[PDB]
């Protein structure tokens, strides 16, 4: 199936306090009222930045997994969380077509030539997208098919690492005893600033007269 | 404390962090010390992928031959360089440490071999040398030898036979963006006078004061409308200041 945004996918395009600004920024959005792709999982594309919501009370939704092969002969990111904490990481792996007591883990078979390593009812959104060699990562989360409303969301992460993508999947927790995809092009935004500094309303510049 | 034998030499590969070189050169002493492919003086103006840190120790008249273009018993069949090195190789005297009275009996290289080594590779097999043309099928004798020796360092012995440890640093450039590089500055800060100041990056002049703003805790400094930087964020205590 497919749903419609309303006005989704706001993220602060960087450091530097702001207060009262409508300011003007050319940069890759998810534009207003678009058409994400809904499921209820295989490998799409990832072609510039990606938009991800997600909702549940349990957690069903347990990382993805990115890269353009998603296999070894390259080399690909790995985000997980088992229900200890989340796990970055980046080897050449091989990752089961369908990679998915409390035992787990059928992700995987390889972890070779590891250049990075790291251990430790709702909506989560997430930004992700690859500028330079850094792949950055915003998020936030929400609590209560999408709604409708207006929330930015705040940087997370940045990693150094190079690598190419052009793929990506997801991670589910089977049964043994909800989530959408936006995509992000270049528009033309004006963000209306409080006086805390946060973005609390937007325009999309290129959407009808 | 313990330093790997020759044969069997260690390789350490540091990942991306900021690289001091100024602890080890600094330090004063420190034998032999060539740079090859990099100046040895600025280390701190160029910085690469990874960077791999071989240890061992060596006799005394044999580190001439931790060098590209080298052959002898160590760079044959123990350790070898390539004649492209980019790295830089550092040695030091170490008789107060790896040598006992009586003999140091741990530490082994090998001297026989049937083709030399190839630039930076590994052989910690203990098969038997066949030197004739009959087999020996595993035991040592008539031309059938153990190929690993092994120095009995003593401190009774001469320079050129006593211990050396090398510390062999290799850079690496392969396609990385960002990677392991050198350091930055501090500096204490001062209030209430023009200054010429330089937060993380930020380079200004003016005269900086308290603030009682609160930024979002992401945020380093703050701009005007039309775009001029008039506060910032302390990185070391993390307080907000402004700019006049
Ligand atoms: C950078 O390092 C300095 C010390 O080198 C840190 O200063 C400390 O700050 C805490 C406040 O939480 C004080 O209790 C300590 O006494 C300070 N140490 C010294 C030696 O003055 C500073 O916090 C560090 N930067 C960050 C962002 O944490
Ligand atoms: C999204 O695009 C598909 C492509 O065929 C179309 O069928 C669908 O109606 C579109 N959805 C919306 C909400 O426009
Ligand atoms: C969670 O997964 C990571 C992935 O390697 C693993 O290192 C960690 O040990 C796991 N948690 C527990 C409790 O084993
Ligand atoms: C990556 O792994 C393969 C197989 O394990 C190995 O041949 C290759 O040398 C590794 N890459 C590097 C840079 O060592
Ligand atoms: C990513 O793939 C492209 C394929 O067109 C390649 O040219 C590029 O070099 C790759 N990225 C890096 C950092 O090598
Ligand atoms: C945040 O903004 C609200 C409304 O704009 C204001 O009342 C409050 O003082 C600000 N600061 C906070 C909550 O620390």
């Amino acid at each position: 199936s497919y749903t419609n945004s309303f006005t989704r996918g706001v993220y602060y395009p960087d450091k530097v306090f702001r207060s009262s600004v409508l300011h003007s920024t050319q940069d890759l959005f998810l534009p207003f009222f678009s058409n994400v792709t809904w499921f209820h999982n295989p490998v799409l594309p990832f072609n510039d930045g990606v938009y991800f919501a997600s909702t549940e009370k349990s957690n069903i939704i347990r990382g993805w997994i990115f890269g353009t092969t998603l296999d070894s002969k390259t080399q690909s990111l790995l985000i997980v969380n088992n229900a200890t904490n989340v796990v970055i990481k980046v080897c050449e792996f091989q990752f089961c077509n369908d990679p998915f007591m409390e035992s787990e883990l059928r992700v995987y078979s390889s972890a070779n030539n590891c250049t990075f390593e790291y251990v430790s009812k709702n909506l989560r959104e997430f930004v992700f997208k690859n500028i330079d060699g850094y792949f950055k990562i915003y998020s936030k989360h929400t609590p209560v098919d999408l709604p409708q409303g207006f929330s930015a969301l705040e940087p997370l992460v940045d990693l150094p690492i190079g690598i190419n993508i052009t793929r990506f999947q997801t991670l589910l927790a089977l049964h043994r005893s909800a989530y959408y995809v936006g995509y992000l092009q270049p528009r033309t935004f004006l963000l209306k600033y409080n006086e805390n500094g946060t973005i609390t309303d937007a325009v999309d510049c290129a959407l009808d007269p | 404390t313990r330093f790997a034998s020759v044969y069997a030499w260690n390789r350490k590969r540091i990942s991306n962090c900021v690289a001091d070189y100024s602890v080890l050169y600094n330090f004063a002493p420190f034998f032999a010390f060539k740079c090859y492919g990099v100046s040895p003086t600025k280390l701190n103006d160029l910085c690469f992928t990874n960077v791999y840190a071989d240890s061992f120790v060596i006799r005394g008249n044999e580190v001439s031959q931790i060098a590209p273009g080298q052959t002898g018993n160590i760079a044959d069949y123990n350790y070898k360089l390539p004649d492209d090195f980019t790295g830089c190789v550092i040695a030091w005297n170490s008789n107060k440490l790896d040598s006992k009275v009586s003999g140091n009996y741990n530490y082994l290289y090998r001297l026989f071999r049937k083709s030399k080594l190839k630039p930076f590779e590994r052989d910690i097999s203990t098969e038997i040398y066949q030197a004739g043309n009959k087999p020996c099928n595993g035991v040592a004798g008539f031309n059938c030898y153990f190929p690993l020796q092994s120095y009995g360092f003593r401190p009774t012995y001469g320079v050129g036979h006593q211990p050396y440890r090398v510390v062999v640093l290799s850079f690496e450039l392969l396609h990385a963006p960002a990677t392991v590089c050198g350091p930055k500055k501090s500096t204490n800060l001062v209030k209430n006078k023009c200054v010429n100041f330089n937060f993380n990056g930020l380079t200004g002049t003016g005269v900086l004061t308290e603030s009682n703003k609160k930024f979002l805790p992401f945020q380093q400094f703050g701009r005007d409308i039309a775009d001029t930087t008039d506060a910032v964020r302390d990185p070391q205590t993390l307080e907000i200041l402004d700019i006049t």
